[PDB]
């Protein structure tokens, strides 16, 4: 029983107070399930992951069982992955290709399309199939990124990214046959709330530039170089999207860490050359200059987390407050050269997978954080989020959006910020932009 | 990756103790966190291969593990992994500082020689049970698949080539700081 | 809190709908402990599992452990098997024999009529002995099978079972000897609610011959066979207990599934010779052609569920909204030959045992259906129990009671409204039999 | 079921390596869903027993495990494995399709001779690791009571009797899916 | 949502009733932690853990990680082990000796003294410095014994011992130089209630005194007597807190025991000779026969238990309602042979560790009973605690303050009786010892 | 205790075999709960030992495991351990009455000569898998550091000295009531 009132008094982001009890709680992720999980737009995937007809991908809507499957005429079409009789799982393998769908219980047939075409026995015990299939939800595409949602009143997908899509289009659009993901999605459990990971990727500069990833960085450089010329960035600039809670964060004109994390081949084909200048001219009109953007992260809400520099694209899925699964994968330009496709294939796995020189420290950290809050008087007093008050323009010369300094945490506090609107605003009447 | 082709005639007993033991003095140096050690034994043109896992249905079952051209957990060579060596010594690798508990059981080792002498094919079940800080228990299951050659050092060889086939498509673990 | 309105919606017999939260939600599981196991009648074992005097074997009934003990008197007194002074249980051990129970915490001891007769120290302590034992529960026997009640306010065991009762007794009473349980009892663990396996042995023929056991009868058919013969089973009737949620399925003349389950010397020991001809004397006032019965299931509310011409017993102990404890054994006619004997030990072990070959289908779709449900989306929507939707008429001339067709969910609308009833009447004169 | 009665002089080194082997051959075979060469290891008598086990106290400890004349989680003669056989290959067999992931671990294999020749008793622990579908995890353990003849085949040896001791009273696992 | 007039209802000390939902319920549980723990005294440990400048030891209080540190003023200073910036584990490690802290996540530098004494870019983003440090606890010493408190409402240390202290310095003051802990911390779970394990170091001599621990006393003893030969101890007193709730109890004279769990030469060092004669010197305030009390149990309410005579200590962490932490360790008198030191290793080793032959059959009892509760029947009856009712005197010539009967429930009824009435009564005015 | 200094030249095949065999017969006595007879395998002079495992920084990686003036999950001697043996044997011991269901899967087996024929030092490998009355699975890892005289007797060895590094800091289990 959290009442509006109440649930207000959890988030302040014109003092930056956080009440620890939003990571804990029980019922608050219960109704997190029906008022932000049930009506926001969540990553399903991208485009090649079912490039032909028939081709299908079990994933997650929070805790919903998702099946994305390609159509006959080119569209995807996404449903519930439950069997409308006694709930059983209709697509039970994790990624393939099949001409129909049968349930293994009683035998209801779906066809590609999530309809209900065939009951077993059905003039002889027999009602309307037409109603009685899984739920199908909107399905929206972003350049290659496959978006869902449940709510038929919610606002399509380019009015909910808002004023930060062209942030996106740095990884996404970057040529005219776009991007491609590499095989594979990488799975595994963390034990924390989802809000850890998707507000690390949002504002979260300052974890990487300070601790938690010394020895990533000093698994990146050469044997002889030690953490000397590594140069520790300083520059760097912070959005906040307009509406939406959506953040991002880069450095800018250093380019010290990203070296260490991609390589040299890499950085080659994003700051100087035929593809990286061609973006300037691509995407010089969003007000951007991308040649200076080196290390970047951006969190799109509430579940949806890539970095542009890096290229790696992952999915917190929720799992009870105290839980996450994480399921990632990586993208790269469609027609790009392959030993570029190649150093960013092998430097993706080194850093950002299970056992990633770098995603081993940020699972240790969320690990011990999701552990303390299991006492009370870790829960009584209010976490510090006021890095960077009041010190973010509106109209910044150099990128669009509510812009300030990068270990700032505006784009935290806008996060927290949509998070109680989408948790008190029951209707999409006051809730839209 | 199929049913490990093994010789009709089992390889010799002296063979046989010679990779046992080296794979016990391996688990024995990763076990006490002697990792300089550890590193000495891979060679230059080494290959740290574990490839992910998905459920498939037995009509695609040929699809069920990741190929040399997708993601994987690991995929590393002689200089990454001289880097994860790096950050596992280092003070400031939280990740394993305070460090882990681990536990090599290794069994199920069978030989099997080539055609490039002192050079053999080594299959091998195991089972690691890793211990974290208070309460982290996290239990591995896979098998590795080995190319291993004689070498002049205290453990008799050295490692060429290794392929881990864990059994898991999710990994339960939160990572993989440790080394199969 | 659920009201009594908000229990009564979850159930609609009238559209056939059911809402999900039912299998999943956590405050209602704890009202089935008071509601539903907490005053209903539940099978425990067999009088042959505690033949003689100080024979105990300790079951459940819910989570509450409990002691079927004989006593010298030839009754069969069950007891809480939890000491009063502290919890601690009396009887630690499975089964066995009892010359007394002595609680192991601080020494208290019991007769085998479960009585506190002994506290060490009484004088320098105190309060009656008499007053002080484990709560005693109503015991009744039929024809073997012993069951249990905690409420002096519920009805007796022959007023519950009510019309179902001639379907019990073409397992049980086809001999004058009666029956005899065989040794052994079998646990495992599935994750799931009990619900699905109550309905499943009360109404789902439709799983058998459909697409769930298509494996589990290729297992039992001959090498020189193969799916398109093993002989498929047609038609047939299902029964609605008219109170109590009692439901029954089985097929007629239609041999396919007893032989190839159960073997060729059982189904001629069930349907032909002078053995099954006293089965059919003994139950020729009911009617029925008990010898022309081909393979048969029944649910006793709420966890007893039992297979007749199998011959295989379970009781389903709950164990939370999201998991079953499943203990099954097997029922002999106590003067029947050596061969036959080892042939209902051999093929209940083949089919029905934790790795027997039809057992795993069930466990693996439960374990699926579960874990969906965790989904916010997919417990919003209704599931379809609308099979055989006004059919049932219960002028039939050779089954007593209201009897529809073979594949129906006829039964299991009798089971979960009977569930609702129970959940929303708290008196027995309101919950009339 | 007590304590193996081991034979005073223990087996010979080629003995051990050869039944050792055989052990480590058959669990490739089942961690890879080689069903069908698994098969052709069981002998025509063959009898794979999987006794159940209960709590009792010391009292009447000798009612642990289930007789003759009881239930089982396994009692199979040649037919009935057959059947299991053509079950967990084929394509509605839902319990195994989409498969696990199993490990079959190894080891504490003790070799006692018979008056038969050919033929010998063997002891054998086990961990068996079973990952299913997303989550799932079924940690086994136990011993085999094997009866083993030498035979024509790949392995080296042909199975007449496996009895196995299973570390559980109440099942944890939702299935038995899978062969020990 | 509990209201004091059902929390009152729980624990009936008049007529000596339990309902055992006080060990179970979720709901009571989270009270707990406020209600209790987070205002009672809370032991973390000793000074000889913590001998030097800068020495830590990472412990608990309730669910919160807290950090012992020794600071440059010889003093003792404890703080939450949560960051204030994310909530990350502060010190990560269980104990050693720090320079300074520095926070893993984000990089918050701390010195000893749990100050806030450096932020990365803090000139940069800026709040300040002071109140924005891990919350610090009050922290008191008792002859060694460090205990915490979070609230400036609770009473000081000493008076909140109240009429206890006598029998504590049984244990503690013995010589003029103190108690030191030998080094090592046992560590074990037990999945059971606190409670349990809290009351049975209170007022449960019974439980020692019959059933459970005869195979344990059969362990020490010499090989060739056995039980029937060997001793059973009846004589002996148990005192009540008159506030607090606490509670011990003692044999008089009677070495059987002790001679059983410590040995002859310890049995030695507390009944005879120079250093027991000091004893009997020091206490000389209290009037009590110190050497004819021989082998005691003592609870300091809520979760700090000891055994004075075999010098064994433990703190039990609580970890939700089914579910125990036991932090075990062991202290002697600093200027004793190194002889007996070693004896008093040896022997509490032997019956106190996870493995101890003692610890054994209490973790078998505790597991049993809190899994009994689970069973809904299984709290519907209130359990006894009616042993010793009415047989407490306050003029006893031995022993100072409320003193009955060895086997009583007088201290248990105190201890539940004090726990209602913190869970009830908000306000520390009414509860003012 | 670093990492287990093993000799350089390998132990013997047939030492190497009796040792291995050694264990897997112990393992036996101990999995059947014949104690008495596993407590004879014990010499008077037995040190019984398994310490403390506690969470450092690598800084303070020495004071991981706690030492001789300090206390023990098991610290034994000769009568203290026939005094377990007494208690585990009875029916008035209710941790192990009814009694678990225990599994040692040994491995890893590393022998080592000393100065004294007939002695030796040996490392191994274990996995502990306990299974308790209904439900209850507590899964232990380590490694056992032993001192095995030769003895003429129905296993061919002795234990003089052991001890066990436990891969825990904090117990998961609520008791130790086997024995390792
Ligand atoms: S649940 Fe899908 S058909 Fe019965
Ligand atoms: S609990 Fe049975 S006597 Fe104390
Ligand atoms: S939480 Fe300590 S600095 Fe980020
Ligand atoms: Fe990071
Ligand atoms: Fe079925
Ligand atoms: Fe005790």
């Amino acid at each position: 029983n959290w009442t509006p009132e109440a649930i207000r008094g959890l988030v302040d982001q014109e003092k930056g107070l956080l009440d620890p009890r939003i990571y804990a709680d029980q019922s608050l992720y219960e109704l997190e399930l029906e008022r932000v999980f049930g009506r926001s737009w969540l990553l399903l995937g991208h485009e090649s992951h079912v490039p032909e007809t028939g081709d299908f991908l079990a994933t997650y809507m929070g805790e919903d069982p998702v099946v994305m499957v390609r159509q006959k005429d080119k569209s995807i079409k996404v449903f519930l992955n439950q069997c409308r009789h006694r709930g059983m799982r209709i697509c039970r393998s994790d990624a393939g290709n099949a001409k129909a769908f049968t349930c293994s219980y009683h035998g209801w047939a779906y066809d590609i399309a999530g309809k209900l075409v065939n009951v077993p026995f059905e003039k002889e015990a027999f009602f309307d199939k037409a109603e009685w299939g899984p739920l199908q939800a909107r399905v929206a595409t972003y350049k290659g990124l496959v978006f869902a949602n449940w709510d038929v009143q919610a606002p399509d997908l380019e009015t909910y990214l808002g004023d930060a899509r062209p942030y996106m289009d740095v990884m996404l659009d970057r040529t005219p046959a776009g991007t491609v993901a590499i095989g594979g999605m990488q799975k595994w459990v963390i034990p924390c709330n989802w809000k850890f990971a998707a507000e690390q990727f949002c504002s979260d500069m300052y974890h990487a530039g300070t601790t938690t990833h010394l020895s990533g960085i000093l698994a990146g450089i050469p044997p002889e170089m030690d953490l000397s010329q590594a140069q520790i960035p300083t520059k760097g600039n912070q959005f906040r999207a307009a509406w939406g809670g959506h953040g991002s964060g880069w450095y800018v004109d250093e380019p010290g860490s990203l070296l260490a994390v991609m390589g040299p081949k890499v950085t080659q084909y994003w700051t100087e050359g035929p593809a990286a200048e061609l973006a300037e001219q691509r995407l010089g009109h969003t007000g951007m200059p991308v040649r200076r953007m080196v290390g970047q992260h951006m969190t799109i809400f509430p579940t949806c987390s890539f970095l542009p520099a890096m290229n790696q694209i992952r999915v917190w899925h929720p799992r009870g407050p105290n839980e996450i699964e994480v399921w990632a994968f990586t993208l790269v330009d469609a027609d790009a050269p392959a030993e570029i496709k190649e150093e960013y294939r092998r430097h993706n796995i080194r850093n950002f997978s299970a056992g990633g020189v770098f995603e081993q420290d940020d699972g240790e950290n969320w690990v011990e954080i999701q552990k303390g809050l299991r006492g009370y008087k870790a829960k009584s007093q209010p976490f510090n989020a006021q890095m960077g008050l009041g010190r973010s323009q509106t109209g910044h010369p150099d990128f669009p959006g509510n812009v300030g300094y990068v270990y700032a945490e505006e784009a935290a506090r806008g996060m927290y910020h949509h998070w109680m609107r989408m948790m008190s605003e029951p209707s999409w009447a006051t809730l839209k932009p | 990756f199929k049913t490990f082709e093994w010789p009709s005639k089992a390889a010799g007993l002296e063979l046989q103790n010679e990779i046992e033991q080296f794979y016990y003095r391996e688990a024995q140096l990763l076990d006490h966190r002697a990792y300089e050690a550890w590193f000495a034994l891979l060679d230059k043109d080494i290959h740290y291969f574990m490839p992910l896992r998905t459920n498939r249905m037995i009509r695609e079952g040929e699809l069920e593990y990741s190929g040399d051209q997708d993601l994987a957990h690991f995929d590393e060579t002689h200089e990454t992994m001289y880097g994860r060596i790096r950050k596992v010594t280092s003070d400031v690798g939280w990740a394993e500082n305070p460090p882990s508990r681990t536990r090599h059981l290794v069994s199920n080792v069978i030989v099997k020689e080539t055609a490039t002498p002192d050079t053999f094919e080594v299959n091998s079940a195991f089972i690691l049970y890793r211990n974290r800080l208070e309460r982290q228990v996290d239990i591995f299951a896979g098998e590795r698949r080995d190319v291993l050659r004689r070498a002049d050092n205290n453990l008799g060889f050295s490692i060429a080539k290794r392929t881990i086939l864990l059994d898991a498509s999710t990994l339960l673990s939160n990572n993989l700081s440790m080394f199969f």
